[PDB]
């Protein structure tokens, strides 16, 4: 990953 | 509900 | 909020 | 390391 969200 | 990374 | 990020 | 919410 390395990033978030939330999807 | 909290998808992610 | 309520969503995430990372911005 | 987490801008956001
Ligand atoms: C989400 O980010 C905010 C801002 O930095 C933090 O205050 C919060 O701790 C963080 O939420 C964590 C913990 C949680 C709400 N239980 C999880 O659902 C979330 C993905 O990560
Ligand atoms: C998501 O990132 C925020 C900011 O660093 C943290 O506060 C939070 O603990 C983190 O959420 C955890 C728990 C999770 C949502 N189930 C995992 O997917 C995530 C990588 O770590
Ligand atoms: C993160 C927060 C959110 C956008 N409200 C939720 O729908 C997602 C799955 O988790
Ligand atoms: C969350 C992770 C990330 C997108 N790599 C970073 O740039 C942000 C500020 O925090």
């Amino acid at each position: 990953x390395x990033n978030x969200x939330y999807x | 509900a909290x998808k992610x990374x």
